[PDB]
C-alpha cells in the first residue's frame, strides 16, 4: 500500500511508467495524463549527454534514436529511458 | 502504421536492447 523513503528522480503529481514493453514515460496520476518530457528538468534541455556530467550509474546503456535523440537503457528497473539519470537529480 | 501519438516515438520499450 502506502510507503515512502526517495523518490525516483521526479517532480511532483507526476508519476514515472512504462508502456507493455518497458518504455519509461511520465504520466500525471491526478489526470491521467501521458508525457514525454520531464517536469523537474527543464524543456530546452531534455537530452543531456550525462558523459560532461558524469560517467552512467550501474544498470544502464547509452544510445541514439532514429532522429538522432540519444537516450539510456536501465536495467535495474528494467526499462529504456528519456531524461538522464542524473539530470532530473541535481 | 502509427503505434502512439502522432509523432511523439522518443525512448524504444525495454528488453535489455531497443526492442520493437
Amino acid at each position: 500500500g502506502p510507503l515512502g523513503g526517495s523518490p525516483p528522480d521526479l517532480p511532483e503529481g507526476y508519476e514515472q511508467r512504462t508502456t507493455q514493453q518497458g518504455q519509461v514515460y511520465f504520466l500525471h496520476t491526478q489526470t491521467g495524463v501521458s508525457t514525454w518530457h520531464d517536469p523537474r528538468v527543464p524543456r530546452d534541455l531534455s537530452n543531456i549527454n550525462c558523459e560532461e556530467l558524469g560517467p552512467l550509474p550501474p544498470g544502464w546503456e547509452i544510445r541514439n534514436t532514429a532522429t538522432g535523440r540519444v537516450y539510456f537503457v536501465d536495467h535495474n528497473n528494467r526499462t529504456t529511458q528519456f531524461t538522464d539519470p542524473r539530470l532530473s537529480a541535481n | 502504421g502509427p503505434l502512439g501519438s502522432e509523432l511523439e516515438s522518443p525512448p524504444p520499450p525495454y528488453s535489455r536492447y531497443p526492442m520493437d
